[PDB]
């Protein structure tokens, strides 16, 4: 079924841009629309989309309602200017789920077999690659629960197309690309301490929480069996290298071989011509 | 009477389907409709671009559904902004974008319809990251020709548009057209996401994901070893000797530069043991 | 239960926890290669039983404990040097 | 009932347009690969990322888009004269015996022809080769044609027929593809049998040089 | 290399062969696969070496 | 059973948009008929004819769409 | 800044590109190439690479819209068709002169040594010609002492007949023969073998000859083309006609085909040897 999804910044923006539609307007909830999906092959895509007028009721938690005179003719519309556009689910902006949305997906199954919802983030904050993505099957439970319906997360990537860079990628102008080799792999290195280690701390202090509250979750089991897939190596006191530590070096070896072999004869490059062309201009001209 | 060039505020969000749909046509012609509103005289703002049905015999007039515009504009009253049509547009992929024969049967109709309509190309082909190619024109009426023929006040925001020329049968359309000026209204709220959403998905989907050892050394010796005699004869063909030979020639570039970040590469990613580790 | 590594283990270990004969160490570890729980080929010349990944299984509190001991170890040492690198190279950055 | 409307929906795919076909030459690299188009252009150009490995090949026609002129995929050929060629039908086995002669005539082609498909075993055993040609001229009576035109579809249902008025072709005559297009043709059926009759027209003599219509009769 | 890149960017810029040349400033211009043409002025070189 | 001359509405509705498509049927193609099915790489199967153009280029189009397959040989 | 200006012209143009053929470089900064089409292109030249893969005729890249100069080939990838075949063995011995050791010996001298060496000629300073005309047909000879030489020795061999670069445009037709012979003088050792090239010999000045005379010029062409592998590397040009009479002169003239070597009849000699070949 659906694995993976493709969200581009122009569809992205169509809630974005919607934002503005209601949000002078207001008042509650948030920006929902009907999604437009390109299915090529199990990896999904997502070229444009058409945003339906849509509220949910607090008290009346439960309270949803799409435009379906909007979703039925507007297909028509876009399908005849683009016969491959089809409508392979719906979103909206989050920033999280409430209990209802269980209902949003069931009713528009008849339009797609399968109706993925796209959690999206009008504004960016955090914690890195944006936005979110469910997909809606039934995996019941083991304690014995009636047949339960819970979204499960699909992992969103960003994607490109040709000439929609145009634009899009102009307005920024500000950016240094990139420059690949020498700043672009460090500073992913001082962030990948950073972002690795802090939701290293952020799940093991809600994992401690475990024993003291909010238990289930259980989870179970996937928290400690990747984790053990992680230990591998801990690596703890001290690294446990001393297999490793004659071959950490050795990786080294010739990197920094090669690094003064280099360095000689570039220089022998530099030095040399530049010498060469410098008082030829220099002692000749006075 | 009193006209002044007139400056076109574009929102984010009237750029997507400009190059979007414009895309679905391609390699062919399409023909859309702008959206927007007049504010005065010298400004105008299209806040809207929406998609209408590509023609593969052919751009022709008859080519817009009124009833399309009809149920659009009623579904654009339940959406949040219900905004009138102000004009048209059209992609050109095959050519440097220039107004065609159609484009000009469906000027005196659209401008009569509304008041300015104005025309607007766009071109996937000229560019794809850093330039905003498309284009825009508006129909200088040739009835004129008996008054004043050289609008508009304000000038060089036509004259600077005026450059670079664009060559000679887009200008030479300047005759009975004259372009107009685009610039962008700041949407940056949605700009500062746009590099934020482009950068973070291109930096490692995580920063952390990606962060032939001796052999890719073993390969890149051979570009710091055997490509060095080729590179270092040259400082030898210098000598002449002496000097019957056509001098200068700088041999220095590029090799020198390259094989310096070449290690710059080997150094960081080799950082890797004493970074990621420790 | 161990950090290890600490991976290649004595067959005298496994001749004590699990009391096995010196002659039927082969056919207990190498079985577990089938099940799947241990990879880990045997080095046979000083007849030491040496292991590769892991099965985990459950949890206990005291695995947690003893998680939040040797896990974020690894956290506050990888970060600690990891502002050294922060540190001294973000001049040659700028 | 809703079948017509699957037809509707047949003519949105309609709007498509096709594509161009073309002949891979080789490869500078993996980004870069050289197409010819039937045409005559070359085109050094950019692949898309829905094709397989089978795409590459060495010289195999392709089909090129018609913006990014990338390949999407290969159609092997088209040929419009093949079935005309396809019809050829002679009775016999009986009917090529009751010729009543030449007696020996008719044992002749009957084990050079139809023999080696259904007994192959016994020319590469003893290691005698067939003979890949014959020539039946006349009339001293009749039979030039008969003797091999009913040989001709008893070895099979497999024949291909050649009428020497699809030679000469037109002004410039593009024929030479032609003549390998329809022996091409006649490769795709096995065992394959090729006619060539009133060869005195099409098989034009350089004892006296004449015109150069004379040489693309050789060619 | 970019600006004048878009001079020659439309249809790139061709390679002919003057059959005769004349006082008018006029310079017949003739393409191999294609048919003669001619041009007026048309004057960057000296003309003598034309 | 009215409900086939409610979908009649439409079907001769949408034979006028063909219409407009068969006017006019512009130019000469060169018919070669072909049947094959491609392995993706979800599953996508087809009759697919390759055509000729007079103009000496050749392309690639589906099967027509209108008249089936039924007629004729190439 | 100047480094993102970088980015920008190796963007420039990115895909997709169309075949062309250089002419000659007329002056800094430009230079003229012929269309696939064969419409010659005046073009500015790309500002990274001026000098060392321009050469004065070789295939290169240009952009669709703007014909734009940027890369030629490595060179090369070559040509359509197809070369060797002849390996698959086996054909002929040549033991059967093996006993006479006067006629291999001036063989000897003749195939092998001009194959490859190379001290040896700047020292007598005797010139080994390319030239090898094949005529006297019949009886067959030929093929068989090819097919022979792929047993003595390996090198790759151009099999085309006279007509098979005859195409509807004469755009494509000079590049072909010159594909042919640029291979031959870039890879060594390597032998072009084409049957029966009096075909194109005749001499029509009619228009729609124009191309069967375009042909001829072709050849005339590839004869301009096969002094350049003088001297001395590198190519073997071996040349078999059933009838000469059409040739031309300067065809047959030393200088470039210094050698004809003429098959004899098959007369009462190759009676008894070509009925035991066969039993
Ligand atoms: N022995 C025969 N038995 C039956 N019919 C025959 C016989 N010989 C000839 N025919 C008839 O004569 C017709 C022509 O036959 P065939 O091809 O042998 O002669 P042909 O080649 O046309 O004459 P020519 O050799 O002068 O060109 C055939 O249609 C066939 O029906
Ligand atoms: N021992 C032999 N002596 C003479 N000819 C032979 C011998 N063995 C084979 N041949 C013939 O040589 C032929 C191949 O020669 P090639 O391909 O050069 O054409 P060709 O004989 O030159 O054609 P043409 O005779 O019309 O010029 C084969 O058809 C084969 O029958
Ligand atoms: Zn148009």
């Amino acid at each position: 079924a659906v694995q993976k999804v493709v969200v581009h910044p122009l569809v992205l923006l169509s809630v974005v841009d919607h934002f503005n539609r209601i949000g002078k307007v207001g008042n509650q909830k948030r920006v929902v629309g009907v999604l437009l999906g390109s299915w090529q092959k199990k990896v999904l895509d997502v070229s444009n989309s058409f945003a339906v007028p849509f509220d949910e009721d607090d008290k009346d938690d439960s309270v949803w309602f799409l435009d379906h005179d909007y979703l039925e003719n507007m297909y028509g519309m876009f399908k005849k200017v683009n016969a491959r556009e089809r409508i392979v689910g719906w979103y909206h902006t989050g920033p999280k789920l409430h209990k209802n949305d269980i209902a949003i997906n069931e009713l528009m199954k008849r339009y797609c077999p399968n109706s993925v919802l796209v959690i999206i983030d009008v504004k960016p904050k955090d914690l890195g690659l944006p936005t979110e993505a469910y997909i809606s099957v039934e995996e019941v439970h083991d304690d014995g629960t009636p047949t339960s319906k819970t979204f499960e997360h699909v992992t969103s990537e960003i994607g490109a197309e040709e000439a929609e860079e145009v634009g899009v990628e102009h307005l920024l102008r500000d950016i240094k690309d990139t420059t690949v080799g020498t700043l672009s792999q460090r500073i992913t290195n001082q962030v990948h301490g950073l972002k690795g280690l802090n939701s290293k701390l952020l799940d093991i202090r809600s994992y401690l929480e475990k024993v003291a509250t909010g238990k289930l979750p259980i989870n179970h089991q996937i928290i400690y069996q990747l984790q053990d897939v992680f230990n591998l190596l801990p690596d703890v006191s001290l690294q446990e290298f001393v297999k490793a530590f004659y071959l950490k070096t050795n990786d080294q070896m010739v990197v920094v071989y090669l690094a003064s072999l280099i360095r000689s004869v570039v220089a022998l490059h530099n030095l040399i011509n530049n010498k060469i062309a410098n008082r030829d201009a220099e002692k000749k001209e006075g | 009477a009193v006209d002044t060039a007139e400056q076109v505020y574009i929102s984010s969000l009237a750029l997507l389907k400009m190059l979007k749909h414009g895309r679905a046509g391609v390699p062919m012609e399409v023909m859309g409709l702008m959206l927007g509103e007049f504010v005065d005289d010298y400004t105008v703002r299209v806040i809207d671009v929406f998609a209408m049905p590509q023609s593969g015999t052919g751009v022709s007039v008859e080519a817009v559904d009124p009833v399309f515009q009809a149920k659009m504009l009623d579904m654009l009253k339940q959406t949040g902004r219900p905004e009138m049509v102000v004009g048209w547009y059209h992609s050109h992929p095959g050519f440097g974008c220039w107004l065609s024969g159609v484009d000009i049967n469906t000027q005196q109709s659209f401008e009569a319809l509304s008041e300015r309509a104005v025309a607007v190309v766009v071109d996937p082909i000229q560019s794809v990251k850093g330039k905003v190619v498309i284009d825009a024109f508006r129909l200088i009426n040739a009835n004129m020709m008996v008054l004043g023929h050289e609008p508009r006040q304000t000038t060089s925001n036509l004259g600077h548009l005026n450059k670079p020329s664009i060559q000679a049968l887009i200008h030479g359309l300047n005759r009975h057209y004259y372009s107009i000026t685009i610039n962008y209204r700041k949407n940056e709220l949605e700009q500062k996401m746009l590099l934020n959403l482009h950068k973070k998905s291109w930096m490692e989907g995580l920063t952390l994901q990606d962060y032939v050892v001796k052999e890719m050394l073993e390969l890149a010796k051979n570009y710091n070893k055997a490509v060095e005699e080729e590179d270092k004869m040259t400082p030898e063909q210098l000598a002449i000797k002496n000097v019957g030979k056509q001098d200068p020639k700088r041999h220095l570039e590029e090799h020198v530069d390259v094989l310096m970040t070449s290690n710059i590469v080997q150094c960081l990613a080799a950082m890797l043991d004493t970074v990621v580790f420790k | 239960t161990r950090p290890a590594n600490h991976r290649q283990l004595t067959f005298e270990e496994i001749a004590k926890s699990a009391k096995i004969t010196v002659n039927e160490v082969e056919l207990l570890v190498m079985k577990a290669l089938s099940v799947g729980l241990v990879k880990g080929s045997i080095d046979e010349v000083d007849k030491r039983v040496h292991m590769t990944w892991v099965q985990p299984r459950v949890l206990d509190l005291q695995q947690i404990k003893g998680m939040k001991d040797r896990l974020e170890f690894w956290c506050t040492d990888v970060k600690s040097m990891e502002m050294l690198v922060e540190h001294q190279a973000h001049d040659i950055l700028t | 009932t809703k079948q017509y409307e699957k037809s509707e929906n047949d003519l949105k795919a309609l709007q498509s347009v096709g594509q161009i076909v073309g002949e891979v030459l080789k490869q500078l690299t993996e980004e870069k690969f050289i197409v010819k188009a039937t045409n005559g252009p070359r085109y050094v150009v950019g692949c898309r990322r829905q094709l397989d490995k089978s795409k590459l090949k060495p010289g195999t026609r392709v089909a090129l888009d018609m913006t990014t002129l990338t390949i999407m995929r290969y159609l092997p050929r088209e040929v419009d004269p093949l079935v005309y060629n396809m019809s050829h039908e002679d009775p016999g086995n009986v009917s090529y015996s009751e010729i009543g002669g030449l007696s020996e005539q008719i044992r002749e082609l009957r084990e050079v022809i139809e023999l080696p498909l259904t007994n192959p075993e016994l020319f590469q055993r003893v290691g005698i080769i067939p003979p890949k040609g014959c020539l039946l001229y006349g009339p001293p009576g009749t039979g030039k044609t008969l003797l091999a035109r009913a040989v001709a579809s008893q070895l099979d249902c497999n024949f291909l027929k050649v009428v020497s008025s699809s030679i000469v072709d037109k002004y410039i005559g593009e024929s030479a593809r032609l003549i390998r297009e329809m022996f091409n043709y006649a490769r795709d059926h096995q065992p394959c049998i090729i006619f060539m009759d009133e060869i005195d027209a099409i098989g034009g003599r350089r004892f006296s040089e004449g015109t150069s219509a004379d040489r693309e009769i050789q060619r | 290399l970019r600006e004048e890149l878009q001079l020659l960017q439309e249809q790139g810029s061709y390679v002919g062969e003057v059959v005769r040349a004349m006082d008018k400033k006029k310079v017949l211009v003739k393409v191999h696969p294609e048919g003669k043409f001619v041009v007026d002025v048309d004057k960057n070189i000296d003309i003598n070496d034309v | 059973t009215h409900e086939l001359q409610a979908m009649k509405d439409k079907i001769k509705e949408n034979s006028e948009k063909i219409k407009v498509n068969k006017t006019l049927p512009y130019l000469v193609s060169n018919v070669i008929e072909l049947l094959d099915v491609d392995p993706n790489d979800s599953q996508r199967k087809g009759k697919c004819a390759v055509i000729k153009t007079s103009t000496r280029q050749t392309y690639f189009l589906p099967v027509i769409g209108l008249v089936d397959a039924e007629k004729l040989k190439p | 800044e100047f480094l993102h200006a970088q980015e920008e012209v190796k963007r420039i143009q990115s895909i997709p590109l169309v075949i062309g053929q250089f002419l000659e470089a007329v002056d800094q900064n430009t230079a003229i190439v012929g269309s696939t089409t064969g419409s010659n292109y005046y073009v500015r030249i790309l500002s990274t690479i001026d000098r060392e893969l321009l050469k004065p005729n070789a295939s290169v890249a240009l952009h669709k819209h703007s014909n734009a100069l940027v890369d030629v080939l490595p060179p090369e990838a070559d040509s359509s068709i197809m070369m060797l075949t002849s390996d698959q063995k086996p054909d002929v011995m040549y033991a059967d002169i093996g006993g006479m050791d006067i006629q291999k010996q001036e063989v000897r001298e003749a195939v092998e040594l001009p194959l490859t060496h190379f001290e040896l000629y700047k020292q007598i300073g005797i010139d080994p010609p390319r030239g090898v005309l094949m005529y006297g047909p019949p009886g067959c000879g030929k093929t068989m002492l090819a097919k022979a030489v792929a047993h003595h020795t390996t090198a790759a061999f151009i099999r085309v007949v006279g007509s098979e670069f005859v195409q509807k445009y004469l755009g494509e037709g000079p590049r072909m023969v010159r594909d042919v012979f640029r291979l031959a003088k870039e890879n060594a050792p390597a032998i072009i073998f084409i049957d029966e090239i009096d075909a194109i010999a005749t001499k029509r000045f009619d228009a729609q000859t124009g191309a069967d005379r375009e042909v001829q010029r072709i050849l005339l062409e590839l004869l301009n083309q096969m002094d350049g592998f003088d001297q001395n590397v590198n190519v073997k040009v071996i040349m078999a006609t059933n009838r000469a009479d059409t040739l031309d002169p300067a065809l047959l003239r030393p200088g470039r085909l210094d050698r004809k070597i003429e098959f004899p009849l098959p007369d009462r000699r190759q009676k008894r040897l070509i009925f035991s070949t066969i039993t």
